[PDB]
């Protein structure tokens, strides 16, 4: 998915 | 937002601290009253995805709701990736959400020829997630709303339409609701007056009549 | 509003959060006192239809009144569609109301040659709907206003003209009211003084005399 | 009509 | 006000919400204390007639006073129409008052060669009406002001000159008042000291002496 | 007259 | 930040007193709630190292935490000096931290071709130090969070995700936590409902179901 | 103030409502504490005479003091007319005071070649009148100031220098005062310590020693 | 500060009333807490000597401290006159302090080629005087700071480093202090834990361990 | 004189 | 000296 | 190290 549960919005993946 | 720089090129404008503090105040005080969606949309005029993400990250509280918003952006961005297969490059859902897209790519698309308005596209997904939050934060369906036995008809109308605004139902259902439930759930005297007006009466007429009760 | 961009073209200016918060404060506190219409009109100077709609959507409360305003924009935009049949393209009522018109079409018309001022046209319809709201939120007609037996004449004048401002009546009726009811409904002593001035006395003269009671 | 009962102002139709 | 647009032409600047809210605060709190006229005049620097009218319409309260101001603009604009018969076109009194003049006509005259400063002309009429209001809102003539038997002379001076500011009397009368009544209405001890200074003493000398009582 | 009793300031006549 | 000067060259923009006062308010009131990191990052958009240092020096309180932030910038800048040996000149860690770099060197690198974004690089080190502070200011691990026996499930979700935001654990651990602990630590009735939904339920579904308890 | 217009000519900038409201707050709260003169001078940077007059007219209260300021501008402008006989034209005292000079004449002189800085000249006269007010609003001469028997020496120093700032005396008298009265009027123990330092001690040394009492 | 004018030349920018009011608030509330020096330095970015002097004159209170600051500027400007003998002209100490230098000379030097940054040079002298004030307004040396018998170690660290910030001691003394006194003056249990970590432990490690007491 | 007792500051004479 | 005891900061000498 | 314990942030070394 594009945004995962704990992450901030706009967090770059990996 | 985006602006023309004095050098004659399109460049980012950072969010003012007054806009961020306004958004904090809005979300802290109004706790996803339906007015929060137009208020969000006004505060985020011309916003890039990085700008939108900075607003959402700043919220701090309501983290269960902000997760429901992330669930929405997940499925909306997946639906974008489904509707728009891959071949500037075209943005993926993670580009529009501002995760895999630099700020310079965002401005590039927002100023392309023709533009791809990744800021507005992402803002639609956020506004749809806020809509799901707004329903679940509403305590009552419109079907629950009934006039108090001595409640002024203007106050019952205000309760009814404030609830109808949060509803969800498709537009022709909202037509049927404002024609039918608004009469059906009035107090017996106002209800009788309204039925005596006939079914086509406008809200101004309905209020003007039932003010006499 | 609209501004010239540094690139040398007409471009939207977004509503400041201070203007939106001012409009919220105004509508929350003043609850359609007649002053809300000039206050709205000042806050919406140069507003496009999208700008006006963002102000109205932000109100949140008073939803019965905001529906009476939508009933007004319905009939006013239908009257526009009646008075201006279809042949830039010419705007329909739904274009002026900002529903079927993009922001770029709105700016296009507002900067056409000659301009079509869709922002001002729509702002007239909104101001007319606010006028209907303002009457129905007024508790008393001017005919109800009478001076208290020991009320200072300056305070009775303030009550009278504040009510007359909300009235509705055509201008020659407001002339007859300020000549006749203002005298007729004074306390007996001030009433006698006013009649002793003769019918043509100015408000300054009337106040200066009746201050002596 | 141009604006329907439950809708926001400036809601695009359909 | 008026400004040069980035396109290189004279264009309206809308009133800021902070200026309108400041004017509301001023008129709400200070209720035509004489300071309201310089405060109005500062807030309306470079104002077109439409700008001035937007300030006055926003007041909301004090409607008896605002009618006395309209009576003043009636007679002042009629006097303009008398002093300046009709032959850009020349403005009539209703053009300067901003009723029959578009905003573009107002800016046209305010930027003509030579200019006709319809904003300043109308602002003179408003300021004269505010002067009539300010006298009638003053409770006391300068002749009523007397020093309290133990009131500090600096506080009596402050009462006296604050009243003299509202007076009305022509300038040579204000000279005679500040020379004569200021002494004549002091407490007997300070009054004796002042007479012992001789008639030409400056206010600094008068205060410095009577501080010793 | 240029401004009538009930009218706002700057009201266009007629 | 940095801007184009009217002379046509890149020049520093000083921090507004409203931005510094906002940062003071943020750090004084919110005391390293996780929202302080996005709030810091918004307030420091486009910041040079001197700009960032002026924000951090202004904090005044929390000096034990600000030392933990300096310990972090020590090891991060040493790691930069390790990963990037010495050969404009290339910046050392002390240049990026703004100690050995003038403001003009900072702007030089931030506007080089290609740029070296010493402002953003240093802002990463600060944000990482703030992350260490944010964990140590969190009182509880996610493993400690359990639903109160009559606590509304929406309030337990809000506690859970607000704690999960501060956690630390790698992203696949946060996936396992939001799938497993969120169910495992609910009250027995809501816990039973959640298990009856099956393991793949979305947060919207979970809330919609457990609202019925 | 004055600015370059976008048309490429020197043009007036009107006073912001925040600057006028700041000046009102300053004069209302601080009531000619000596700090009011630097505060006035900062608020009136680059002010034309019309700008200065708008600040002074806005004060409203303290009218006895504002008359002492007008007495000062009378004698200062008469002294200008004495020192500078009449031959752009040269300004008379009434031109510098902004009474007989239009705003355009004021800007003309303030941008002449060489300039005649009528704004600064008039601001000197106002600042001198404010100085006379500030002395007469001071309750005590420096000779009256004595340390309380248990008053901290830092608090006595603060009282002393705050009084010395209002004094008046020529600079070599203020040297003698800060050398002599500061010691002479201390409490007996601190007084003994100060005399034990010798006559040339700096204020830092004096405080550092007498802190031990 | 200094800016490019629209005429294409370097020109003064006056201090905003919000910056002056911020500086007043800072000095009134924070009373030379060490944070006042970075706060001053941020508020005075790009300040000319006249700008700095306007900030310092506006303080009003704390006049004993402001005299200690003038003693510092005396000796620092004398040291400048010693280190830089006389030969634009070169500035003397009284030019850098803004007494013998016009504003136009200040901008001349601040925009010379190479520049002489008289604003920054003078700001160093002011910041050094504020440092002397900040020590003398600190009530305790770092050697006085000991952990309360049940005081949380994080609160003792905050007291310690807030005191160490005001100290004075040279940097290698501050290293020895943060290594040695921080351990030596802890409560006996935390003190034992810290010694059990070994002498090289980082503040993060020290806090993480002693949180367990 | 340039400013008379009752007048505002900046009042034009006569 | 450059600034004397009673004077404001930035006071021109003499 | 780049920042020492008592120093402000951005303090130039030596």
């Amino acid at each position: 998915p594009v945004l995962f549960p704990g992450q901030p919005f706009g967090q770059p993946p990996l | 937002p985006i602006v023309q720089n004095l050098q004659g090129q399109m460049v980012h404008q950072a969010i003012s601290p007054r806009t961020l503090n306004a958004w904090v105040k809005v979300v802290e005080e109004k706790a996803f009253s339906p007015e929060v969606i137009p208020m969000f949309s006004a505060l985020s005029e011309g916003a890039t995805p990085q700008d939108l993400n900075t607003m959402l990250n700043t919220v701090g509280g309501h983290q269960a709701a902000m997760q429901m918003l992330k669930e929405t952006i997940n499925e909306e961005a997946a639906e974008w990736d489904r509707l728009h297969p891959v071949h500037m490059r075209e943005p993926r859902g993670s580009d529009i959400a501002g995760t895999t897209s630099t700020l310079q790519e965002q401005i590039g698309w927002m100023t392309h020829n023709p533009p791809i308005p990744v800021g507005e596209i992402y803002k639609r997904w956020i506004i749809l997630g806020l809509n799901k939050i707004v329903r679940m934060y509403s305590p009552t369906s419109i079907l629950d709303i009934r006039q108090g036995p001595k409640e002024p008809f203007r106050d019952y109308v205000d309760r009814f339409y404030k609830t109808l605004r949060a509803e969800q139902a498709s537009q022709e259902v909202k037509n049927w609701m404002t024609e039918t439930l608004l009469v059906q759930n009035a107090n017996p005297d106002c209800k009788t007056i309204l039925k005596a007006l006939g079914p086509g009466a406008t809200l101004e007429e309905m209020m003007t009549a039932c003010q006499g009760v």
